[PDB]
RNA sequence: CGAUGUCGGCUCGUCGCAUCCUGGGGCUGAAGAAGGUCCCAAGGGUUGGGCUGUUCGCCCAUUAAAGCGGCACGCGAGCUGGGUUCAGAACGUCGUGAGACAGUUCGGUCUCUAUCCGCCACGGGCGCAGGAGGCUUGAGGGGGGCUCUUCCUAGUACGAGAGGACCGGAAGGGACGCACCUCUGGUUUCCCAGCUGUCCCUCCAGGGGCAUAAGCUGGGUAGCCAUGUGCGGAAGGGAUAACCGCUGAAAGCAUCUAAGCGGGAAGCCCGCCCCAAGAUGAGGCCUCCCACGGCAGCCGGUAAGGACCCGGGAAGACCACCCGGUGGAUGGGCCGGGGGUGUAAGCGCCGCGAGGCGUUGAGCCGACCGGUCCCAAUCGUCCGAGGUCU
RNA sequence: GAAUGCCGGCAUGAGUAACGAUAAAGAGGGUGAGAAUCCCUCUCGCCGUAAGCCCAAGGGUUCCUACGCAAUGGUCGUCAG
RNA sequence: CGUGAGGGAAAGGUGAAAAGAACCCCGGGAGGGGAGUGAAAUAGAGCCUGAAACCGUGGGCUUACAAGCAGUCACGGCCCC
């Protein structure tokens, strides 16, 4: 008995490889799928991403965002169906896994906390060179 | 707390049997498959050294 | 999550800055009210010639929380700050406008008009 | 009234139509019978179940014995099912499909000498105010000279859990015949690797 | 409860706990065999076998991390050089515990012996 | 629930100076 | 009176019913809705605040309701000490005075060890006529027992209107309870990292101690958790309470009753969950050993079995329980995976330098899912049936 | 036979509370009838406006060395005021 | 014990005679067992007599479905004379 592989092999059916990888401080654009009266649309949540906790195939990502003047946070499962895709707007570069401390800062300090991970975004557009 | 204190002496008998579980158990002994003296099951020999076959020990 | 004591920064134009909850409208005995949810709540900071005053005790429809509510989708969202839009007895809102994004759990909760009124709706 | 003994295995969460469904793994079958409970012999209606594959050199010769009457390989856990009368001389996860509500019944977490605050759920002492090495205390436990005496069933701290219960209708998510795998909505009682045991629900 | 909790407390704080583990890993590697309480050793085996298979990769880092725990530059070079290659070809396990049939007279404490093996 | 207020039997204990 | 600690609070309750709510009714000056009044009913429930030491009460906001009482005005070897019985001090008032006042005011030592009963938990012993390993029956006992909003029926019945149902059906809640850890969110005493001062190793670099019983800070797996998730209250059957009848005399009529029958409560019985054959009334089934030697007794070796000892365990205070003991994956190591931290040291390059870049998601790495006999569970010992009599 | 009597002896509570700052230990080697506790060594930890050093009160052989371990030392003891 | 005035205990007996147990044995010692003295050694110095509470070893009877001021009256069983 392999209690650990049981259970990868009940969640095989739903994981998902489609998405792109990514890292705290990118930030990121989440398409995801909405219901509201009754049809059902996409919302992209743009932000920054702050957490990634992991747990395979239960691994959940945290996005942050400002609008319209309030700060909105938004936990995603990385293997929900109702993403329909993610983009990579940009690449930052933290120093932690963990940016919860950018809820205090202005935008200011926020960039230069967190400037562009220019070695990421090569590999980027050296990717998608493709044949 | 008010200091609680035994209300009457324990009689002789009731005692005599709260120490009903007293009794020592005697030490669980095995001959040495060596020396064929008795000792402690796995532990090393205190008479001869040996242990498992070898000799692990000067005794 | 909002308790009795907690202060919310209401989000329009009713004049109304802050107000205190006093209790939670959800049955006999609610600890908590969450998102959609209705309070009573005591006016503790309004601005000059509102349509509400500093002392007015109100309802108001709780639209922002900063503890995380959880989706059937099992996504969560979390705000910066507890927030409300304070109604009338017919869950209508008072003022004309709402300020910044509201939980969507408020069109499932029968608020239309301020989910309509909301810049967005997360 | 059908039946079948297993192992917890873990939990996950699966999506069904948009939305996230909490579930226990339970590794099911297969539960081969070793005994039927007849009531001209033995009183009652049930089935023996068997479940585990036993090292044989580990089972003595009584326990052995019974294994061949049925003609069953040596079996770990010896079960019954109450009102049970499957027509194979094997039970399978099959015996279960999707939608079907289930009970179920497993060994609880065991929290050993537990204190009054986590066994009953008390409030114990203030944490300060002048409380005074009470914070965690049960208060009083009686009235006075009437009737002098504490009742029986008085909640009191001592040991709690590892004990047995059973959750009740808990929806079958999904089944797996090919592994004998049974997810269950929601909680099952008990460790990963615990025994646990699947029956219809009583529940309408 | 304690359910799953792996690693014991041998009535020790944090950092007494530590300085024990590696004040008896230096004699450990000192003297290749001591006579510790059952419990302490039983926790040794560990501790030790870790460092053995760090002298065994022999790159300046483990140099580096063992030294840590075992601060003597002489003792470190004694585990790259003389101990760490006799178990080349072992696969972990460096270490043996076997209990002594007697007990310290002054508290009865049950006694146990760990050595490194051949 | 008894109305008229009623006073204290005991004084509160107080120590004494042990022999 | 060789002492029965005294208000209020807290904690923990249990009980009564003269019932606050929810369930069932009759009468109504009951159209409906909403009430009033009485009957039955003690199963469960009976909110959070402001004031005051307060109980009580008023008040704010809710509610299905915010019930009343008993238990030494329940509960200080359970806590509190605000009230009030000491000594200090002051105001009003009384007294020439010392002092005094159901007049006020500020302050003011609440005792680690439970013997017996009782209660919660857990064992050891013997018994249940042979000795054993399993699996069960359920006498008996405990747990639980709450309730609202909206929608459909239907703006129908009813009503001049305003308003507005019975019955039946659907969805969603509050508090509570049991379990659980996938998610959310905690902790996570050394799992990783950064930082200061100092002292040290070995000078640089790299490290170590100490600053807490983690020096500090940012994070944090398993586990244990709630704020998180699942699930429960039932359904249903039986008998009833108040009440309503059917048939029906005594009494040519009438009558729920005297014969007989039916309907009828959240309550009672059962059903559900848990304990349970010391249920000495000691139950049942499946399987194992067996006709021992010696003098319903004793003695000795054994059979089946078990215990010891050992490695351990989401089991545990010790005990118990459970798994494993070389014909083995039990713990320790080691390996892979997970996970955490977030790009080690060294080198090279750019910079006067603090630094930066590359090698690099590097290095480190508890507990989690596994693999692997490298280390350790060596070797053994003692118990343990011969089956009482009609 | 009783005076919460007087003196003494011996029980009960009980193998119970406790063994006096949570600055902290580990191993190796000696000695010895006996060693967690004595000697040595190495590692670790604590004090450092002291938990170091000198002086005065007070104490009055406790100082040094050899030989001892019945009692004293809250355990042990080969050690010691 | 109290600064002091002052308070103020407990504690007698080997045997006629030390003849006070050479020597041997276990033990580090203490202590014991032999030997020896003695009329007597449970007169062995922790010594005349050596009560009782209290503790223990052996033995007879008895006890793990039973309700208590513990006894008393009857009967039966077992053990002893
Ligand atoms: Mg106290
Ligand atoms: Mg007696
Ligand atoms: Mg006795
Ligand atoms: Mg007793
Ligand atoms: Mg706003
Ligand atoms: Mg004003
Ligand atoms: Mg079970
Ligand atoms: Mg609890
Ligand atoms: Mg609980
Ligand atoms: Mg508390
Ligand atoms: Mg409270
Ligand atoms: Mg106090
Ligand atoms: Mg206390
Ligand atoms: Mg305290
Ligand atoms: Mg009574
Ligand atoms: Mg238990
Ligand atoms: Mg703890
Ligand atoms: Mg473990
Ligand atoms: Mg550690
Ligand atoms: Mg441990
Ligand atoms: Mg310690
Ligand atoms: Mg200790
Ligand atoms: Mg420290
Ligand atoms: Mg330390
Ligand atoms: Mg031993
Ligand atoms: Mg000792
Ligand atoms: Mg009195
Ligand atoms: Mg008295
Ligand atoms: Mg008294
Ligand atoms: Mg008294
Ligand atoms: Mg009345
Ligand atoms: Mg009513
Ligand atoms: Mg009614
Ligand atoms: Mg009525
Ligand atoms: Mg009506
Ligand atoms: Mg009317
Ligand atoms: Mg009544
Ligand atoms: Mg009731
Ligand atoms: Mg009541
Ligand atoms: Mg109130
Ligand atoms: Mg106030
Ligand atoms: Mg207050
Ligand atoms: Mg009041
Ligand atoms: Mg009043
Ligand atoms: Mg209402
Ligand atoms: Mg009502
Ligand atoms: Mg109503
Ligand atoms: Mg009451
Ligand atoms: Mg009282
Ligand atoms: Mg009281
Ligand atoms: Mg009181
Ligand atoms: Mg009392
Ligand atoms: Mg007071
Ligand atoms: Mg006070
Ligand atoms: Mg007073
Ligand atoms: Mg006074
Ligand atoms: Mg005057
Ligand atoms: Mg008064
Ligand atoms: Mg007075
Ligand atoms: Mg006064
Ligand atoms: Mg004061
Ligand atoms: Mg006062
Ligand atoms: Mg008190
Ligand atoms: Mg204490
Ligand atoms: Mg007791
Ligand atoms: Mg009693
Ligand atoms: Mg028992
Ligand atoms: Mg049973
Ligand atoms: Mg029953
Ligand atoms: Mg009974
Ligand atoms: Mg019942
Ligand atoms: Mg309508
Ligand atoms: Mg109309
Ligand atoms: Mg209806
Ligand atoms: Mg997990
Ligand atoms: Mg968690
Ligand atoms: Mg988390
Ligand atoms: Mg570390
Ligand atoms: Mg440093
Ligand atoms: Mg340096
Ligand atoms: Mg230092
Ligand atoms: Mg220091
Ligand atoms: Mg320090
Ligand atoms: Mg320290
Ligand atoms: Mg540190
Ligand atoms: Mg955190
Ligand atoms: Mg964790
Ligand atoms: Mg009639
Ligand atoms: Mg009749
Ligand atoms: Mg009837
Ligand atoms: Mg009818
Ligand atoms: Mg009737
Ligand atoms: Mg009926
Ligand atoms: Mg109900
Ligand atoms: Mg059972
Ligand atoms: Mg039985
Ligand atoms: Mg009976
Ligand atoms: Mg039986
Ligand atoms: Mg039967
Ligand atoms: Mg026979
Ligand atoms: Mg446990
Ligand atoms: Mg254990
Ligand atoms: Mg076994
Ligand atoms: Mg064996
Ligand atoms: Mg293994
Ligand atoms: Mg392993
Ligand atoms: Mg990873
Ligand atoms: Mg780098
Ligand atoms: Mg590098
Ligand atoms: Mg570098
Ligand atoms: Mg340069
Ligand atoms: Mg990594
Ligand atoms: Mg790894
Ligand atoms: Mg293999
Ligand atoms: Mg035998
Ligand atoms: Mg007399
Ligand atoms: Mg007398
Ligand atoms: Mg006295
Ligand atoms: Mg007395
Ligand atoms: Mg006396
Ligand atoms: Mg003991
Ligand atoms: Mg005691
Ligand atoms: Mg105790
Ligand atoms: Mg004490
Ligand atoms: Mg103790
Ligand atoms: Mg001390
Ligand atoms: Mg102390
Ligand atoms: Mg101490
Ligand atoms: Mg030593
Ligand atoms: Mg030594
Ligand atoms: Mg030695
Ligand atoms: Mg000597
Ligand atoms: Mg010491
Ligand atoms: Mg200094
Ligand atoms: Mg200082
Ligand atoms: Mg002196
Ligand atoms: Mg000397
Ligand atoms: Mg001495
Ligand atoms: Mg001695
Ligand atoms: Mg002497
Ligand atoms: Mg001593
Ligand atoms: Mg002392
Ligand atoms: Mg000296
Ligand atoms: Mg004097
Ligand atoms: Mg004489
Ligand atoms: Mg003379
Ligand atoms: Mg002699
Ligand atoms: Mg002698
Ligand atoms: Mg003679
Ligand atoms: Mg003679
Ligand atoms: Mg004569
Ligand atoms: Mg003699
Ligand atoms: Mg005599
Ligand atoms: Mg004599
Ligand atoms: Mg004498
Ligand atoms: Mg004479
Ligand atoms: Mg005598
Ligand atoms: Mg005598
Ligand atoms: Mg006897
Ligand atoms: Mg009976
Ligand atoms: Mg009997
Ligand atoms: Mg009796
Ligand atoms: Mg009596
Ligand atoms: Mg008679
Ligand atoms: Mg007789
Ligand atoms: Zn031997």
């Amino acid at each position: 008995m392999n209690r650990g592989a049981l259970i990868k092999l009940v969640e095989s059916r739903y994981v998902r490889t489609d998405l792109p990888e990514f890292r705290p401080g990118d930030t990121v654009r989440v398409s995801y799928k909405v219901k509201e009266g009754n049809r059902t649309r996409i919302q992209d949540f743009e932000g920054i991403v702050i957490r990634i906790r992991r747990n395979g195939f239960n691994t959940t990502f945290t996005v942050r965002k400002v609008s319209y003047g309030v700060g909105v946070e938004r936990i995603f499962p990385l293997h929900s169906p109702l993403i329909q895709k993610i983009d990579i707007v940009q690449r930052g570069r933290a120093r932690r896994a963990k940016l919860y401390f950018i809820r205090n800062l202005s935008d200011r300090e926020i960039r230069r906390k967190l400037r562009a991970d220019r070695k990421r975004i090569d590999q980027d557009r050296a990717a998608e060179r493709a044949a | 707390a008010k200091h609680p204190v035994p209300k009457k002496k324990t009689s002789k008998a009731r005692r005599d049997a709260r120490r009903s579980h007293h009794a020592l158990t005697p030490p669980t002994l095995v001959p040495c498959p060596e020396c064929k003296a008795m000792k402690p099951p796995h532990t090393v020999c205190p008479e001869c050294g040996y242990y498992a076959g070898r000799k692990v020990l000067e005794v | 999550m909002i308790q009795p004591q907690t202060y919310l920064e209401v989000a329009d134009n009713t004049g109304a800055r802050k107000i205190m909850c006093i209790r939670v409208l959800k049955g006999s005995n609610a600890k908590y009210a969450t998102v959609g949810d209705v309070i009573v709540a005591s006016v503790k900071e309004a601005i000059p010639r509102g349509a509400v005053k500093e002392g007015d005790v109100v309802k108001a429809v709780v639209v922002r929380t900063k503890k995380e509510i959880k989706r059937p989708d099992g996504s969560a969202i979390r705000f910066d700050d507890n927030a409300a839009v304070i109604i009338n007895n017919q869950l209508e809102p008072r003022g004309t406008r709402v300020f910044g994004p509201v939980a969507r759990e408020l069109r499932e909760k029968g608020f239309m008009k301020i989910v309509s009124l909301a810049p967005e709706v997360l | 009234m059908k039946g079948i003994l297993g192992v917890k295995v873990g939990m996950t969460r699966i999506f069904r139509d948009d939305r996230a469904v909490p579930v226990t793994v339970i590794l099911a079958g297969p539960c081969p019978v070793v005994q039927r409970r007849t009531p001209e012999k033995d009183g009652y209606t049930a089935v023996q179940l068997g479940f585990l594959p036993q090292n044989p050199k580990r089972v003595n010769r009584p326990l052995k014995g019974h294994f061949a009457k049925a003609g069953v390989e040596p079996v770990r856990i010896l079960r019954e099912i109450r009102d049970f009368n499957p027509e194979g001389d094997t039970v399978t996860v099959e015996i279960f499909k999707p939608g079907e509500r289930v009970d179920v019944t497993g060994t609880s977490k065991g929290r050993g000498f537990a204190g009054v605050m986590k066994r009953w759920n008390f409030a114990g002492g203030p944490d300060s105010h002048g409380a005074h090495k009470i914070h965690r205390h049960p208060g009083s436990i009686g009235n006075r000279k009437t009737p002098g005496r504490v009742y029986k069933g008085k909640k009191m701290a001592g040991h709690y859990g590892a004990e047995r219960v059973t959750v009740m209708n808990l929806e079958v998510v999904d089944v797996i015949p090919e592994e004998n795998l049974l997810l269950v909505k929601g909680a099952v009682p008990g460790p990963n690797g615990g025994l646990v045991i699947v029956r219809e629900t009583k529940k309408a | 409860m304690r359910h799953l909790k792996s690693g014991r407390k041998l009535n020790r704080h944090s950092s007494h706990r530590l300085a024990l583990y590696r004040n008896q890993a230096k004699s450990l590697l000192t003297h290749g065999r001591i006579t510790t309480t059952v419990p302490k050793a039983k926790e040794l085996r560990g501790f030790v076998d870790h460092l053995i298979h760090l002298a065994k990769r022999g790159d300046l880092h483990a140099r580096r991390l063992v030294l840590r725990d075992l601060q003597d530059v002489k003792l470190v070079r004694k585990l790259f050089d003389e101990i760490a290659p006799r178990y080349r070809d072992r696969q972990g396990g460096y270490t043996r515990v076997l209990k002594l049939a007697e007990r310290r007279r002054g508290d009865g404490a049950p006694l146990a012996l760990v050595e490194l093996v051949e | 629930r008894r109305i008229r207020p009623r006073p204290p039997r005991l004084p509160r204990p107080r120590p004494r100076p042990l022999p």
